[PDB]
RNA sequence: GAAUGCCGGCAUGAGUAACGAUAAAGAGGGUGAGAAUCCCUCUCGCCGUAAGCCCAAGGGUUCCUACGCAAUGGUCGUCAG
RNA sequence: CGAUGUCGGCUCGUCGCAUCCUGGGGCUGAAGAAGGUCCCAAGGGUUGGGCUGUUCGCCCAUUAAAGCGGCACGCGAGCUGGGUUCAGAACGUCGUGAGACAGUUCGGUCUCUAUCCGCCACGGGCGCAGGAGGCUUGAGGGGGGCUCUUCCUAGUACGAGAGGACCGGAAGGGACGCACCUCUGGUUUCCCAGCUGUCCCUCCAGGGGCAUAAGCUGGGUAGCCAUGUGCGGAAGGGAUAACCGCUGAAAGCAUCUAAGCGGGAAGCCCGCCCCAAGAUGAGGCCUCCCGGCAGCCGGUAAGGACCCGGGAAGACCACCCGGUGGAUGGGCCGGGGGUGUAAGCGCCGCGAGGCGUUGAGCCGACCGGUCCCAAUCGUCCGAGGUCU
């Protein structure tokens, strides 16, 4: 449940450390992202000298939510923070790494890079 | 007529037997069918149960990680056919239902907190004793 | 277009191909055919049908008399099905196989007396901000001296629920028939023990 | 609000009108099996003070 | 909505309306009959029946749970010692309300009495 | 495209429901002008379109 | 017949709003024509740098007792300033 | 002018069409895709945010689109009171001055009770020529009406290429709506446990009150809920709008039209959902009832009402279930569920405590069982059927 305002931890090493969702990329009045679902977002904080610099207005994709997610199989999954992975216009990861558990709903909807790059798809 | 042994015989079929007893605080393994791409295989989640929601078959269970930095939790049903087998790893002893509050504690104190279950360790040795 | 009767017993979940199908569970048949309507006599066709079996020391004299008439044993609910005309004379679950779309109606619950927020979903007021007294309160309910009078209509306060409500295109999960039992996927109107009708879906 | 108040008096036909459903009905009551004293159903009889044909209360 | 709630509210907080049981609960089983509001009487029974119970179950323990309602030793002893054994056969229903047939004046209450069976 | 809207701040009643501010926006040159001055919506269009000459005397001098 | 006229009487709103701190009541017994409301007993709650006690100002018999309940008491009243 | 409250916001909308999108179409300087322009079309939809009191406007991020207007530039006996229109104070300016400014600046009391119409709900009465218990027909009315992306067709038609379809299929979303509580997640006022201070019971142990109208904290069933689950927009049939035609004169040719016929929209009429015979035009079907003097009196029939136990029904009323030939409520019993190993005793420790007995004890609503308690006993209404 990602939303206007929301803080996101960025797990990738772009140099960014933190987004904040403007706009959920879902129709014309999508409430909430959730994990797959890609947003645009602002660059709160960011390390010296990344790809990205604070200030930037970036793409990315939510590959963690602290809103539990659920499944069909009626089990579900849930994380300590909110994360994405900041993307490019063709859902590529601008980064060359991914930090974390990802979730698989991910593979799904076509984040392959991502999700191969990633320690563990839970 | 009698409702509930209507529902209770609506779910007789989909119930499990096979999987083992454990409480809140135990650390359990739980062997879980995934989907990739076209094909199934078994996938390994560890980790402390902090919850057991009863509700006979619509029981469900919570078990929390931390997985490479980062806290998980899944939730199971007690009974879901997608449960290859379920490991007890390790008995721990708390003193209340629901251990959200682990959540917030650091490694070291959760290990404080939850020390070794010894009675239900010894119990789980008389067993596994086969004749 | 066939339907029955039946009682609403409670919902579950069953897993069916490693998924979690939510489901309620009906006890719908069995239900006797104790009038047929005909054109000829009734201008229309249909079904009334009986549910559940029923104490004759409550039945009155006319009630009994229309018993009589058909080879029935007294029943608690009679109720038509519009435009069925079973060969048999009872309707059970077997009627329905597992796959097919139903319609379910119920009766909602009931709220009573409902404010403008739960009945109609209404935004009702701020709840601070110097909000006064109107935190859920319609707000206007008009223009002013054109037209002077409120439309027929207005969404306002008043009762909500207890009322007939059908669901539409329901999936049929599974019938058990040596309990007389539905399983259709998803939500239906109203409370456990209610009084429901499954109907064939008019949908296609 | 800003203190409604009525546009004219209200006619004794109306008002009486609004009265239509004012009437008491009179109490419901029965014959006390023990003692014939009317008294209301389901209640101890007052008079003799028996219920379901045994004696409760002192009179 | 109310649906399937239990329990009568009395127009009372949490505290009052345990304090008005309490009460009511030893006025009956010093006297063995009193005479209350129909609604009062009615949500009586339920209370008092498990204090009766309590007390044909003898115990130590029983004695301390039923004590926490009715705080005075000698009322328990005779709960136990004189009332008790008169239920011993009997499976529920220790007490028993019936309608009053007059009103109270100042406000128009339906009384009842509430009173231990034989 | 001339827009107008309320002027804004004193005045009383009839400024509050008197569209007597104006503004003249040029589409192709993109420069904005407005006017408040006076009560009359035209004494501040005669104003806006003043301003306006004088904002296209500008840009076309500083070519 | 009118002066938002003057005085008095009686209506309408209406058996409507309200009955004036959310500190809280319950039972048994007594009195009495009449008792949720008066007396007594037990239980429960509230105050306790007071919601207890003493003094001054002001009030002016409200103090005590007996006999009473038309009116005063925002209900009742056998009780009472 | 013995008062018609004045901007903007909020809430709730409704209407118009000179249509922003979606649907249909003509022309195109229309290859394709994408546009431009005009015609039909008001069914539905028409985002979030930064700035400013702002309407307006600019900007950010999107979108199928971010339409324009009416309704006292809708809506203050519905809310707000930031802006304007009081009394204070200050700046700039004007005036010798008191003071003044469509100049600015900080501050500044918005009134519990709805009589009538209107509207949302719910009843009481009488009517529907005999009286009753059920089940219905649907005149009429309301609700609903949105849309995107991806894939297949097919990298085919078109095209130098870059690009890239019509038609027809398939999948998945956004917002909205109805219903629901299995799952997820809330609340859960005393369901359980832990804790402090104090007073008390009874000294220890064990408990009770108070700290809120739960003292605090950790949890928490049912119920009520959304953030959670299911389902809906249709399909299809009919008549049309613009438009496209077939046949075809007046007018030897020609013309979609003058006689005829056809195709053709998210629109209209049906279809779906809900209300509905006060539809006084009061409908239909099934069953039950049969003495005194177009009236009146009494006692009854079919049946109903009262009274009582109650209910996911409910403000009262109504509705629904049950009333001893009964499981309706309370108790009790079993299960579920919550809490999470009670008291007591024993053992270890100087002690705080620990361990065992023990998943113990307590235990609201849920699913049932059990006549133990209470629905005792009863009472009153209620046909005798208008005429051709
Ligand atoms: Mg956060
Ligand atoms: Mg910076
Ligand atoms: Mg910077
Ligand atoms: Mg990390
Ligand atoms: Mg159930
Ligand atoms: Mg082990
Ligand atoms: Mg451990
Ligand atoms: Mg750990
Ligand atoms: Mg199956
Ligand atoms: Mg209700
Ligand atoms: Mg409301
Ligand atoms: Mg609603
Ligand atoms: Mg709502
Ligand atoms: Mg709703
Ligand atoms: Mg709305
Ligand atoms: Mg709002
Ligand atoms: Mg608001
Ligand atoms: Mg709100
Ligand atoms: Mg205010
Ligand atoms: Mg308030
Ligand atoms: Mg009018
Ligand atoms: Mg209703
Ligand atoms: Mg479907
Ligand atoms: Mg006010
Ligand atoms: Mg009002
Ligand atoms: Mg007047
Ligand atoms: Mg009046
Ligand atoms: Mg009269
Ligand atoms: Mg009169
Ligand atoms: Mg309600
Ligand atoms: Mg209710
Ligand atoms: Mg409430
Ligand atoms: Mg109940
Ligand atoms: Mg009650
Ligand atoms: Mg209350
Ligand atoms: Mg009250
Ligand atoms: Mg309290
Ligand atoms: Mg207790
Ligand atoms: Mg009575
Ligand atoms: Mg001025
Ligand atoms: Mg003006
Ligand atoms: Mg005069
Ligand atoms: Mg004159
Ligand atoms: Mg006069
Ligand atoms: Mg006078
Ligand atoms: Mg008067
Ligand atoms: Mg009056
Ligand atoms: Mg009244
Ligand atoms: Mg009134
Ligand atoms: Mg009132
Ligand atoms: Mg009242
Ligand atoms: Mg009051
Ligand atoms: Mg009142
Ligand atoms: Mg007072
Ligand atoms: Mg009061
Ligand atoms: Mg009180
Ligand atoms: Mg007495
Ligand atoms: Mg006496
Ligand atoms: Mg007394
Ligand atoms: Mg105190
Ligand atoms: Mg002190
Ligand atoms: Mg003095
Ligand atoms: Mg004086
Ligand atoms: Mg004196
Ligand atoms: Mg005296
Ligand atoms: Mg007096
Ligand atoms: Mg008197
Ligand atoms: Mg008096
Ligand atoms: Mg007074
Ligand atoms: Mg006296
Ligand atoms: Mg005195
Ligand atoms: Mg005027
Ligand atoms: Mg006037
Ligand atoms: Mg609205
Ligand atoms: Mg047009
Ligand atoms: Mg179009
Ligand atoms: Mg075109
Ligand atoms: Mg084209
Ligand atoms: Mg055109
Ligand atoms: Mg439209
Ligand atoms: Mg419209
Ligand atoms: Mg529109
Ligand atoms: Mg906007
Ligand atoms: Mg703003
Ligand atoms: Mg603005
Ligand atoms: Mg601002
Ligand atoms: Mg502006
Ligand atoms: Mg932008
Ligand atoms: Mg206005
Ligand atoms: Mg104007
Ligand atoms: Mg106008
Ligand atoms: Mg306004
Ligand atoms: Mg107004
Ligand atoms: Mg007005
Ligand atoms: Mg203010
Ligand atoms: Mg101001
Ligand atoms: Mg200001
Ligand atoms: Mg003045
Ligand atoms: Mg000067
Ligand atoms: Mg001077
Ligand atoms: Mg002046
Ligand atoms: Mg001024
Ligand atoms: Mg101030
Ligand atoms: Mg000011
Ligand atoms: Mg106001
Ligand atoms: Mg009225
Ligand atoms: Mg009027
Ligand atoms: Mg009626
Ligand atoms: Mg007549
Ligand atoms: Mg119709
Ligand atoms: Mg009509
Ligand atoms: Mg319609
Ligand atoms: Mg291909
Ligand atoms: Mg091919
Ligand atoms: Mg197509
Ligand atoms: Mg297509
Ligand atoms: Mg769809
Ligand atoms: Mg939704
Ligand atoms: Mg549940
Ligand atoms: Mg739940
Ligand atoms: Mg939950
Ligand atoms: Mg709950
Ligand atoms: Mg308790
Ligand atoms: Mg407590
Ligand atoms: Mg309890
Ligand atoms: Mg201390
Ligand atoms: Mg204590
Ligand atoms: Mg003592
Ligand atoms: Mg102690
Ligand atoms: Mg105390
Ligand atoms: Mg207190
Ligand atoms: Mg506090
Ligand atoms: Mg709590
Ligand atoms: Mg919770
Ligand atoms: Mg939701
Ligand atoms: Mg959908
Ligand atoms: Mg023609
Ligand atoms: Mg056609
Ligand atoms: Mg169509
Ligand atoms: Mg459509
Ligand atoms: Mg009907
Ligand atoms: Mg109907
Ligand atoms: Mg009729
Ligand atoms: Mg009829
Ligand atoms: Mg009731
Ligand atoms: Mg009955
Ligand atoms: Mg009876
Ligand atoms: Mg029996
Ligand atoms: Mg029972
Ligand atoms: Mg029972
Ligand atoms: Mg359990
Ligand atoms: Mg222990
Ligand atoms: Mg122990
Ligand atoms: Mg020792
Ligand atoms: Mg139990
Ligand atoms: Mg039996
Ligand atoms: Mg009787
Ligand atoms: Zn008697």
């Amino acid at each position: 449940m990602i939303q206007p305002q929301t803080y996101l931890e960025v797990a990738d090493n772009t140099g960014a450390r933190k987004i904040m969702c403007i706009r959920v990329l879902k129709g014309s009045n999508a409430k909430y992202a959730t994990v797959g679902d890609v947003i645009v977002a602002s660059v709160k904080e960011a390390i010296p000298r990344g790809a990205v610099k604070e200030g930037d207005v970036v793409k990315a994709v939510v590959v963690r939510t602290k809103k539990e997610i659920k499944r069909p199989d009626g089990s579900a999954i849930r994380f300590d923070d909110n994360a994405a992975v900041i993307i490019n216009n063709q859902l590529e990861p601008r980064g060359t790494r991914v930090f974390g558990p990802v979730a698989r709903e991910l593979r799904e909807k076509g984040f392959m890079k991502i999700v191969s790059l990633a320690p563990e798809v839970l | 007529m009698n409702r509930g042994a209507l529902i209770k015989l609506v779910e007789s079929r989909y119930v499990r037997t096979d999987l083992p007893e454990f409480r809140p605080g135990d650390t359990v393994r739980v062997s879980y069918k995934v989907k990739e791409g076209n094909r199934t295989r078994i996938q390994d989640f560890e980790g402390i149960v902090i919850r057991i929601r009863r509700n006979g078959f619509n029981t469900t269970f919570t078990v929390r990680k931390v997985s490479y930095g980062v806290g998980v939790e899944r939730i199971f049903p007690l009974h879901s056919p997608l449960i290859q087998k379920i490991d007890i790893v390790q008995r721990g002893r708390a003193r209340r239902a629901k251990l959200y509050f682990i959540r917030n504690l650091s490694d070291r104190e959760i290990r404080r907190k939850l020390r070794a279950d010894r009675k239900r360790i010894d119990q789980d040795r008389a067993a596994e004793r086969a004749a | 277009m066939k339907g029955i009767l039946g009682v609403k017993v409670g919902m579950t979940r069953i897993f069916r191909d490693d998924r979690a199908v939510p489901v309620t569970v009906i006890l719908a048949g069995p239900c006797p055919v104790v009038q047929r309507r005909t054109p000829e006599k009734d201008g229309y066709t249909a079904v009334q049908l009986g549910f559940l079996p029923q104490n004759p020391k409550r039945v009155n004299r006319p009630l009994k008399g229309h018993f009589a008439k058909a080879g029935v044993e007294p029943v608690r609910i009679l109720r038509e099905i519009r435009d069925f005309n079973p060969e048999g004379d009872t309707v059970t679950v077997e009627i329905f196989k597992p796959g097919e779309r139903v319609d379910v109606t119920g009766t909602s619950k009931g709220r009573g007396f409902a404010g403008v927020m739960k009945r109609w979903n209404f935004a009702g007021g701020p709840d601070s901000h110097g909000a006064h007294k109107i935190h859920r309160h319609p707000g206007s309910i008009g223009n002013r001296k054109t037209p002077g009078r409120v439309y027929k209509g207005k969404k306002m306060a008043g009762h909500y629920g207890a009322e007939r409500v059908t669901v539409m295109n329901l999936e049929v999960v599974d019938v058990i028939p040596e309990e007389n039992l539905l399983l259709v996927k998803g939500a239906v109107p109203g409370p456990n023990g209610g009084l429901v009708i499954v109907r064939e879906t008019k949908k296609a | 609000a800003k203190h409604p108040v009525p546009k004219k008096k209200t006619s004794k036909a109306r008002r009486d009108a609004r009265r239509s459903h004012h009437a008491l009905t009179p109490p419901t009551l029965v014959p006390c099996p023990e003692c014939k004293a009317m008294k209301p159903p389901h209640t101890v009889c007052p008079e003799c003070g028996y219920y379901a044909g045994r004696k409760v209360l002192e009179v | 909505m109310r649906h399937l709630k239990s329990g009568r509210k009395l127009n009372r907080h949490s505290s009052h309306r345990l304090a008005l049981y309490r009460n009511q609960a030893k006025s009956l089983l010093t006297h063995g009959r009193i005479t209350t509001t129909v609604p009062k009487a009615k949500e009586l029974r339920g209370f008092v029946d498990h204090l009766i119970h309590l007390a044909k179950r003898g115990d130590l323990h029983a004695r301390r749970l039923v004590l926490r309602d009715l705080q005075d030793v000698k009322l328990v002893r005779k709960l136990f010692d004189e009332i008790a054994p008169r239920y011993r056969d009997r499976q529920g229903g220790y007490t028993r309300v019936l309608k009053l047939a007059e009103r109270r004046r100042g406000d128009g209450a339906p009384l009842a009495l509430v009173e231990l069976v034989e | 495209r001339i827009d107008v809207y309320r002027t804004s701040g004193a005045g009383g009643q009839h400024v509050n429901r008197t569209e007597s501010a104006v503004r003249i926006t040029h589409i192709p040159t993109g420069i904005v002008t407005q006017c408040q001055n006076d009560r009359s919506q035209h004494k501040n269009k005669d104003q806006a379109m003043k301003q306006m000459k004088a904002k296209l005397y500008e840009v076309e001098m500083q070519k």
